[PDB]
Formats: C-alpha cells, sequence, structure tokens
RNA sequence: UCCAAGGAAGGGCAGGCGCUUACCCAAUCCUAAUUCAGGGAGGUAGUGACAAUAAAUAACGAUACAGGGCCCAUUCGGGUCUUGUAAUUGGAAUGAGUACAAUGUAAAUACCUUAACGAGGAACAAUUGGAGUCUGGUCAGCAGCCGCG
C-alpha cells in the first residue's frame, strides 16, 4: 500500500499453495495488479474453497495482515489479503448470505 | 471496456430505452402502466397494445415491455436483456417462498437499474406500523444486495390514478439515471422485435401444406453492436431455435475497387493499374545481372538509413403459425463461430441459495448459455488429488462438484446458469434455480474417473504370507491378475503372488503390512463407461 | 448458520454464572 | 465442405484459413490435368502433421486425391516430433503453424526432422531472425527455435525444436503509418560438412557489394562440424537488415547447391537484400503474408499498416481474395499524402469473434 | 421565441442533483367594498446507527431412578463430594401484536386512555466470535520388518 490500510486491484492470475492438516489441499494464492500503481502484488484467501468463487480478471478488495507486513505462518513471503471481491465482501458469500454478479 | 465504450456513440434518440416492467400477474400492472403513458403522451392515453414505438421528444425514446410470471421462458430472456426492471411488490411478499426466485435470476443474468415499489400496501395496511415495515423490507431489498437504491412508495389510486409529481419522480430516476453495462450483451448484435408482418408469396398451393414455411418480415430498431457487417449470417430465435437470415435490410483505375472484382485476373489488374502461388516463401527476383547492375549504385535507399431494421425470413415452418398470438416480447440473438460449435464443456458450479434439494447425474438440467437453453444429463466429478479420482452421482450440502458433459462448445468461457423445470401449477415462478457458476474450461474427447471397490476382509494376516476366505471365487481371474498391484483403505500396497490354484477366494498375495482386520483388501482403477448424449 | 447456541441470554446467561460461582468458590474458600 | 476451392495453390494457407475460423472448406480439382493427379508426399504428411495437434478435425480426401474435404477441429497441440519428407524442407511446415502457436490451448513443444533448406521455402534465421522479431510486435513475447541439427539435401540429418511460450487470444492493433528507418544490417553465413573460408568466401562477396553504405555489416560465421551438420555438404547465407527503433526487419536468403561460387552468392543475397527494401514499406514482401494473417484474426478495431505498391503483385491479389472466400474481409487502401514516394495505407478491421 | 413570410411576443431567470413536499384561516396580528372574508403573515404533516434513551426474551414449585462430582499444581500429587440426568409434572403471569368507544379537533391527524383477543416450546426464532493435545476422509514417497501427515 501507499501506507494505506486498504487498495483496490484486479487479479491476473491464481497460483497454487498446498497445506498439511487436515491433509494436503491447496490455500491458494493470486497475483494482483494495483490499479492506481500498477504494481502487481502476492495476495492470500482465508478461507476454505473460494478458489471457486473469486475469478481471473476481477477487480477486486485488498487489506492487511494486522503485523504491519509481515506474512503471517507458513506462508512465504505474501502481506496482503483480499476481503472484497468485486465489492461483494467475500464472508457474505461464504455461508450464502449473498449471490456473486454477472462478472 | 472498449465493448461498452463501442455502445454509446452510435446510439441516439432511434434506438429507444430499454423498459422491462416485471412483477407477479396478480398485481394491477396496467394501471401503473397506462399511468406512465399518461405522463408521456399528453394525459388521453389509456390503452395496453404492447410492444409498440412511442414517439416522446429528441431526448430519449421510450418503448415499455411488459410479461406475466405464468410465462417461463422470457422469465429468463427479459432478464439478460433489460436496461431496467420495474419490481411492483404487495405488501405480502418476502419470505413467500416460490414466487419471489426471480430475484435471484436477475441476480446471475446481472443486475441492471432495478425498482422496489410498493402500492398494494395502501390497500393492506391502515395503521402507524407500516412506517416499520417499509424500512423491514428496505432491510430485505435492494438494500440489503446493492447500495444505493430507492424505493418507491405510491397511492392505490385505480383507474383513476394521478398525473401528478409522483410520476414525475419515478420518470425522474428513469430519465436521470442511467444503466451500467453487460460483458458479453455488448459482445453481440442483439435486435428486439418491433414490428411483425407475414407474407406468403401470394396465394398458391405450395403456399400451404403441413410443411409450409412463409415470408416472415421483421422489423425494429438495434441495440449493441451493428448487427449488418455479414450478410447471410447466423441468428438464434428464443424458444425456437438457431436459424440464418434469408435478406437483411436496415433503415436508420481505383485499386482498391480492382482488387475484388472477381470477373479481372490480377495480370489485369496491374496491367489496367499500372504500367503467383504462395507456397513457394521466396519472393520473386530479377536476375543476378540486372540486380547487380542495377544494384551498382546504392544512392535510391540512402534515404532509408540515419436503427430502424427490415429483415427478411423464410422461416418459420408451418407448426408456429398455430403458435401466433399477440407479441410476448421476443428478441433476436445472435450465434458465432466457437460458440455454434458442439462438444464436451467442463462448467464450475455452486448450489442456489434458499435451496432444499440435491442434484443428481440423472435429472435433466435446462441450461442457459447466453441466448440459448438446452436441457441436458449434468454428469458430475471432483478431484482430491488435483487430478480425478472419483465421481459424484448428486450433490450434497458437504462439497459441491463440477460438471462435465456433451453440449454446445463455447471458448470464451462464458458465466453459468443451470435451472431446473417446473410446470406453471407447481411453485409459482417459470423455473426453479438449480445451479450455478461459469463455464469453467473447455475439454473434449475426455474420460471420466469412475472406480469401484472388490470386497476382501481378513482374519489372520502376516506381512507377505497370507489369505483371504473371500474376495474372489475364481483362479483364472488371480492368475490373469497377479502382476497387478492389490491395495487396501488404509493406504497399505501389495500385489498378488498367486492364485495357488485355489479358485475360493484363498490365495498367496504379499502386503507392505500386515492388514489390519478393521481394514479391507480392495482394488480400484475400474471401467470409465460413456458420455449421456441429449 | 449453526444450530449450536441454546444457551441462556442476558440475565438468565448472567443467573447461570452466579450459580455456578455459589458451588465453585464454597469449595474454594472452604 | 461447401467453400470450394481450385487447384494446389495457397495449399498450406486454405488449411490454417478454415482451422482458425472453424469452418468447412473444400477444395477440389488438384492437378487434375498432371501426369500425378492429387496430393503429393509432403501434401499428405501435411495433413498427418495437422492431426497431431488438433481435435475433433476431420479430413476427407479422394482416392486420387484431386479432392479433398476439410472439416477443422479445435486446437490443442503439445509436444511431438514430426519426420517430414525429402520433398520438402522443414521450413515449409513451420511457417503455417506460426499462424497457430499463439491460439493454443498447450505449448507447441515440436521436433522436426529432416532437410532444413532449399531454394523455394524459408530458412532458418529466417524463421529464426525474420519472422520471429515480426510476431514479437503484436505481443508474442517468448518464442524460441532450436536447432539441434542442420539438415542439408538430399540427405538431410537435421533436428530443430520450436518452442513457443507466449499464448494470446488476439492479436494487438497496428499502427503503422511511417516507413521506418534502417539501423544496422547482420547475416548469418553458415556451412555444413565443409571450411570455414568457404564462409568467409560468402563474407567477402558482400563486402564487396555493401561496403558503400554508412549503415554497420557484422555478418555472423555459423560452421557446423561434426554429427550436428547432418549428412550432406552444402552452405548457405541470410543477411538481416534491422530496424532497432521498434522492431523491424527485412532479410534475404538463398542456398549454395555444390560446385558454385560462394562470393556470387554473398553478392546475390546482398543485391536481394537492397531490392527487398527498395520493394518495401514496413514488412517484407513474404513478412507479408505473415502479417496480412494476423490483421483479420485480431479484436475488432481498426488498423493502419504503410504497404508500397512493390509489395502489390498477383500473390498478393490472391491472398486478400482468400480471406474475403473465408472470412468475408475486405481490405481498405488510402494512398499517402506524402509526394516523395507513391506507398498506401493498409487499413484492415480485425474480426473480434464478429460472425 | 413564433412565422400564415406580414408581423407578434419574453427577460437569459429560478430550482434539483453532483458535496418526494401535503394541508388549514381554528389561534396572533393586519386589512376589508370592515358582525361575513382573506392573509406566497401565520399554524399542522412528512425526514434516522456518526451519535443515543428505557428494557423484552422466561418466573416458581414438584417427583423418580442417580454419582469416578469438582478445584489447584500442564506435572510428579493433594484437597473438597449437597450434585445433575428426566417435557415425570403442575398451576401462574404479563404484553409484543389484533380492536369498539371517547378525548383532541389546524376541519383536523398522531400523542395520552381502554372494553374484546394473544405461551408450554415448532415457542410469539439474537449474535459476532475465540480455543480444539476431541470424533472422521484413499497423501512426499518408500520394503527386507515395524510406521509417517
Amino acid at each position: 500500500f501507499g501506507g494505506s490500510s486498504h487498495a483496490k486491484g484486479i487479479v491476473l492470475e491464481k497460483l497454487g499453495i498446498e497445506s498439511k492438516q487436515p491433509n494436503s489441499a491447496i490455500r491458494k494464492c493470486v497475483r494482483v495488479q494495483l490499479i492506481k500503481n500498477g504494481k502487481k502484488v502476492t495476495a492470500f484467501v482465508p478461507n476454505d474453497g473460494c478458489l471457486n468463487f473469486v475469478d481471473e480478471n476481477d477487480e477486486v478488495l485488498l487489506a492487511g495482515f494486522g503485523r504491519k507486513g509481515k506474512a503471517k505462518g507458513d506462508i512465504p513471503g505474501v502481506r496482503f489479503k483480499v476481503v472484497k471481491v468485486s465489492g461483494v465482501s467475500l464472508l457474505a458469500l461464504w455461508k450464502e448470505k449473498k449471490e456473486k454478479p454477472r462478472s | 471496456l472498449h465493448v461498452p465504450m463501442v455502445d454509446r456513440t452510435p446510439e441516439d434518440d432511434p434506438p429507444p430505452f430499454i423498459v422491462a416492467v416485471v412483477g407477479p400477474p396478480g398485481t394491477g400492472k396496467t394501471t401503473l402502466i397506462r399511468s406512465l403513458v399518461r405522463r408521456m403522451t399528453k394525459s388521453t392515453l389509456n390503452d395496453i397494445q404492447g410492444p409498440i414505438t412511442v414517439v416522446s421528444g429528441k431526448h430519449r425514446r421510450l418503448t415499455f415491455l411488459e410479461c406475466p410470471a405464468d410465462d417461463l421462458n422470457a422469465m429468463i430472456d427479459i432478464a439478460k436483456i433489460a436496461d431496467l426492471v420495474l419490481l411492483l411488490i404487495d405488501g405480502n411478499f418476502g419470505f413467500e417462498m416460490e414466487t419471489m426466485e426471480f430475484l435471484n435470476i436477475a441476480q446471475h443474468h446481472g443486475m441492471p437499474r432495478v425498482l422496489g415499489v410498493a402500492t398494494h400496501l395502501d390497500l393492506f395496511k391502515s395503521q402507524s406500523t407500516l412506517r416499520a415495515s417499509k424500512k423491514r423490507l428496505k432491510h430485505r431489498f435492494w438494500t440489503e444486495v446493492y447500495q444505493g437504491a430507492k424505493l418507491f412508495y405510491l397511492s392505490g389510486v385505480i383507474n383513476g390514478r394521478y398525473p401528478d409529481r409522483e410520476i414525475l419522480n419515478l420518470s425522474r430516476f428513469i430519465s436521470v439515471m442511467k444503466f451500467r453495462p453487460l460483458k458479453w450483451r455488448n459482445e453481440h448484435p442483439y435486435m428486439l422485435a418491433d414490428r411483425f408482418t407475414d407474407l406468403t408469396h401470394p396465394e398458391l398451393i405450395e403456399t400451404q401444406g403441413l410443411q409450409i414455411d412463409r415470408k416472415v418480415a421483421i422489423y425494429g430498431y438495434l441495440h449493441g453492436t451493428p448487427l449488418p457487417s455479414a450478410p447471410g449470417t447466423r441468428v438464434h430465435i428464443a424458444g425456437v431455435g438457431d436459424f440464418s437470415v434469408a435478406q437483411i435490410e436496415k433503415l436508420p483505375w481505383n485499386i482498391g475497387k480492382l482488387i475484388y472484382m472477381d470477373n479481372i485476373s490480377p495480370e489485369e489488374c496491374i496491367r489496367r493499374w499500372r504500367g503467383v502461388d504462395l507456397e513457394k516463401f521466396v519472393p520473386y527476383f530479377d536476375t543476378f545481372e540486372k540486380l547487380a547492375k542495377k544494384w551498382k549504385s546504392v544512392d535510391a535507399i540512402k534515404e532509408r538509413f540515419l436503427s430502424y431494421v427490415r429483415i427478411v425470413f423464410e422461416k418459420v415452418p408451418m407448426e408456429f403459425v398455430k403458435n401466433f398470438n399477440p407479441k410476448f416480447p421476443i428478441v433476436m440473438g445472435g450465434l458465432l463461430p466457437t460458440e455454434i460449435k458442439f462438444g464436451i464443456v467442463k462448467a464450475r458450479l455452486r448450489r442456489h441459495r434458499w435451496h432444499k434439494k440435491i442434484l443428481k447425474t440423472n435429472d435433466p438440467l435446462v441450461l442457459s448459455l447466453g441466448w440459448r437453453r438446452f436441457q441436458t444429463l449434468p454428469i458430475y466429478t471432483t478431484t482430491d488429488s488435483r487430478t480425478r479420482t472419483r465421481m459424484l452421482k448428486y450433490t450434497p450440502e458437504h462439497t459441491y462438484c463440477n460438471a462435465a458433459f456433451y453440449g454446445p462448445l463455447c471458448s470464451p468461457n462464458t458465466p453459468f446458469c443451470g435451472v431446473q423445470i417446473v410446470a406453471n401449477s407447481d411453485t409459482g415462478n417459470g423455473f426453479r434455480i438449480a445451479a450455478t457458476g461459469i463455464v469453467e474450461e473447455i475439454d473434449v474427447n475426455i474420460e471420466i474417473v469412475k472406480k469401484l471397490k472388490l470386497v476382501g476382509f481378513p482374519y489372520k494376516i502376516f506381512k507377505n504370507t497370507a489369505f483371504i476366505k473371500d474376495m474372489f471365487s475364481s483362479a483364472m481371474e488371480v492368475a490373469r491378475f497377479e502382476g497387478a498391484q492389490i491395495k487396501t483403505v488404509s493406504g497399505i500396497r501389495g500385489e498378488i503372488k498367486r492364485a495357488l490354484s485355489k479358485p475360493e477366494g484363498h490365495y498367496r498375495a504379499a502386503f507392505e503390512d500386515k492388514i489390519l482386520m478393521s481394514d479391507i483388501v480392495i482394488l480400484r482403477s475400474w471401467y470409465p463407461v460413456r458420455v449421456k448424449k441429449f | 448458520k449453526t444450530e449450536k447456541p441454546k444457551k441462556p441470554k442476558g440475565r438468565a446467561y448472567k443467573r447461570l454464572l452466579y450459580t455456578r460461582r455459589f458451588v465453585n468458590v464454597t469449595l474454594v474458600n472452604g | 465442405k461447401y467453400t470450394t476451392f481450385q487447384g494446389s495453390q495457397n495449399f498450406r494457407l486454405r488449411i490454417v484459413l478454415a482451422t482458425l475460423s472453424g469452418k468447412p472448406i473444400k477444395i477440389e480439382k488438384i492437378r487434375s490435368g498432371d501426369l500425378n493427379p492429387g496430393l503429393k508426399d509432403y501434401e499428405v504428411s501435411f495433413l498427418r502433421l495437422i492431426e497431431s495437434v488438433t481435435n475433433g478435425s476431420v479430413i476427407e480426401i479422394s482416392y486420387t486425391g484431386t479432392t479433398v474435404i476439410y472439416r477443422p477441429g479445435i486446437i490443442v497441440g503439445g509436444a511431438s516430433t514430426h519426420i517430414c519428407p525429402s520433398s520438402k524442407p522443414v521450413g515449409y511446415f513451420v511457417e503455417p503453424m506460426l499462424y497457430l502457436a499463439p491460439f493454443s490451448k498447450k505449448k507447441f513443444s515440436i521436433l522436426f526432422k529432416g532437410i532444413t533448406a532449399s531454394h523455394n521455402d524459408a530458412g532458418i534465421e529466417a524463421i529464426k531472425w525474420g519472422l520471429m522479431p515480426v510476431m514479437e510486435k503484436f505481443g508474442v513475447r517468448e518464442c524460441a527455435l532450436h536447432t539441434l541439427k542442420r539438415g542439408s539435401p538430399p540427405l538431410g540429418g537435421g533436428e530443430v525444436h520450436l518452442v513457443v511460450d507466449s499464448l494470446i487470444a488476439q492479436p494487438i492493433t497496428m499502427h503503422e503509418i511511417d516507413r521506418p528507418i534502417i539501423s544496422s544490417i547482420t547475416g548469418v553465413a553458415y556451412s555444413t560438412r565443409v571450411s570455414p573460408s568457404l564462409v568467409n568466401r560468402m563474407i567477402d562477396g558482400a563486402k564487396k557489394v555493401l561496403k558503400n553504405l554508412q549503415c554497420e555489416v557484422n555478418i555472423t560465421a555459423d560452421v557446423w562440424r561434426g554429427e550436428n551438420s547432418g549428412k550432406s555438404p552444402g552452405w548457405g547465407i541470410t543477411l538481416v537488415a534491422q530496424s532497432k527503433q521498434k522492431g523491424w526487419s527485412y532479410f534475404a536468403e538463398d542456398i549454395g547447391d555444390a560446385g558454385s561460387i560462394p562470393e556470387e552468392l554473398g553478392e546475390k543475397v546482398a543485391c536481394q537484400l537492397l531490392e527487398e527494401i527498395s520493394k518495401s514499406a514496413a514488412v517484407g514482401r513474404n513478412q507479408l503474408p505473415l502479417a496480412i494473417v494476423y490483421m483479420v484474426i485480431g479484436k475488432e478495431d481498426i488498423g493502419r499498416l504503410r504497404i508500397n505498391k512493390e509489395q502489390i503483385d498477383e500473390r498478393f491479389i490472391i491472398l486478400l481474395r482468400d480471406i474475403k472466400k473465408i472470412f468475408n474481409t475486405e481490405v481498405f487502401l488510402k494512398p499517402v499524402d506524402e509526394a516523395d514516394n507513391e506507398d498506401m495505407i493498409a487499413t484492415i478491421k480485425g474480426i473480434g469473434f464478429t460472425n
């Protein structure tokens, strides 16, 4: 960020992670280019699934990790997460409190 | 960005603004419609012959549209194409679980400028508690759904409805606030039908029979990209099928001429203009002597260094002549290559909101692909190891699958709409939603992993030296399959050592651990049998 | 949404702890 | 089956025009007056190369080969290895899939085997440095031709590997109205089984020709000996001009037959390079059919291309007539306002996805 | 601005968004062609998490089989056993909401009152969370024998 708390960007590609508990499953990262800057930064998706949900080429919102940078656990080098794809606030789609738009 | 950009410039007053008044059929929508044209035409027209062209100024022309909730296909069809959805409500909807599913249809087709209008609340409520109910329904929609929406509250003043400031507030919101662009609708040329005429090539014995199609001449105005760009092109008519245009019409020494006049040889084009096979890549040159002598000097390259339409058809055939009616509105679609072609396609899916059933492979589905809708058997599969290893016959709450099926083939991977049909006497809407997502990817000639289980129970086990009481009955099968690698439900490897002349399930076979009596010796990788075609 | 919570709210939620603490601290102080 | 074509003319063109369009066509009357009527050996193996990368494609050929019904499938590709006949070099077979490279679902990793050069088809440096930097102007960022062995006729013995990594959905819009300025001229003189001094004989022939110019002359000597040289002795030379401002190239090529003068070969390819500069405006005349394919297949937008009247020949006109039989596309030409020369502007609307 | 082609007419003005305005001369005063009536004077209605007020979600009995019950020290161990599992089951009760009449009366609405309805757990449907050495599911990759997440 430019010192800010949030920023809006566009997904260009979707990467792959993996886990150890309770089994090995993909834990998902992406590459998101900043709209205001053009910088493409890695971002993590904290949830189960939601690789199904987000997309390529969608305009997303970004937030921090609450550790002043500083990648959380065994995720090497990601400093940001997505809270709102298309401004739809991921947790609403997480239960079924919202339905994804046309794109 | 550019596909919305091409739409704004040529469109002006003769392309109208799309107005779709969509709600329940039980309400008096017609009073609000004729009230709306009482605002448009001076004060005195209250008759419905829609759809029809109403001329109102040079700013915007406005054609008004209607459809009941009893028609099933146009409930889909008007949703993807409307610039304006006008929802009228009664004071008793909100947890009516069978007649409000169209909201999710407009969600999946994409939300235009949409409206909530409450008028029968006056007919239903008469106390101060309706002010809380209005805000509560506002907490339901659209303010829950989309930020920046307005809820319109109007009077029940049935026939005899106002010309006053309230219709200027509605038409204020319609005229001032404009739409938002859609991705793939603007990627296609699409035309709504306005005037429908039929010519029969005057009377002959060939003009009627069991199979005779006549000359349907249709008229209207264009939207989206310009449709005249190529004659004889393909087209889709919704509810009837795919066709091609008979004739397209629209009512709103030059070497470049010499190229595409095919009655003239190219040597005559060059010869009249100035003064063979591209399989040889090396271009033509002159002789070594002439090019050497001419290129003795290098001076010659020294600077080289530092809208209304009249559309003709010979369709439809005879059976839809009996399907003539006052026109329930039909828009024309557009077919494209790499979308007109067929293929096995894989789609990504999730489950409908307020949906209460499981979704099986064996129950066919209606599928809205753009301007198309196909009943198709939805075969599901899943991965668990970044590759296919299993398949599922139905859709639980546990996970949500990916669909693979032979349908039409579409490379650009459009968004997905899977609707399950109900009759017009079951719930209240024309369809009930099954699953929605995006077309995931394109994949033809693919084969599904269908694995099964062979049952063998162990009772007294050593690592390399073991017998099963009951897993088989033939020593010949085990003798053919002794080179294979047998497994166990916890993951213990093994192979068949030998059938050992016992067609009874007892046979020597090795494992890398002694098999647990709570475990079962199994076998996987089984027959992948064919796709359902429909 | 989870159908797990059945436990009391507010005053009855305040009611249960003081009954528990009356059982807990009496053996604790002894 | 419906779009009817005639003769064996533009055989690789008509197959690729049907493949990218997804349209069924028909080609009939192929060498019907000839003593050996129908398809040749390389034309049969051409469609064998088609079948190796596609899926859902249906090819129906008459028993004498004079009539071919082609119905295309999807472009899949992948990794494979093809054997080319002695009738045509591998540069005959690189040329059609360059059109098919960015639109593939999986990357092209294809090893060719056989003769690598002729007098009529394209050379390797004409592929590597003549046609591959041209598609780089359209966003083809990563493309690689890995020459493992060189193959000299009649015996060949060469291996080349195509590596394509950039996959796009449409090319970018052309914007070319000015004739570019050439900064420097380089080249590759190569040989098989013979002396490095014979390469220097080709070097001294062109430096006799091109010492008069005020640009740089830096020709790379490409000597090969061992198992990496093939089975036959021979030599060739490709001389490429450079526009280092944007990345425009102009090249000339020929190979050397046994007993010939390699100095005359160096003189000829130098003067053919000079002549092609005098005949071109933006692209070479053989770079031109590479470009015009990339015009139509792009997104729905208006582009511009500077062309020369010397580029306007019978090969060019039939090139425009083939696209209208497939895509119904008309090229719109406006002359330049310049009075120093007589060029005109090729304006072609890309198809996008319009039916 | 219009034009029947002659001429005629209005002053570059409000207001909205960008950051929905309805009713009455019953009051006070003023005027009156004045005991009549009017008042772009005046009076009433619409508008809502940046804040924020009061507090509703259950109360009290009942019996029967029943106890390896809890706390602290991650410990090595010690102390304290008045405790729950059952609609067993029973009568209370209030008002969220439904409604005559009256008051008020700018004509007039709300406000302040109240006959008549409204509980045995589907009730008359509250969370956002935090942990978890719990319970389940064939996977780097491996045999000679025992195992990994």
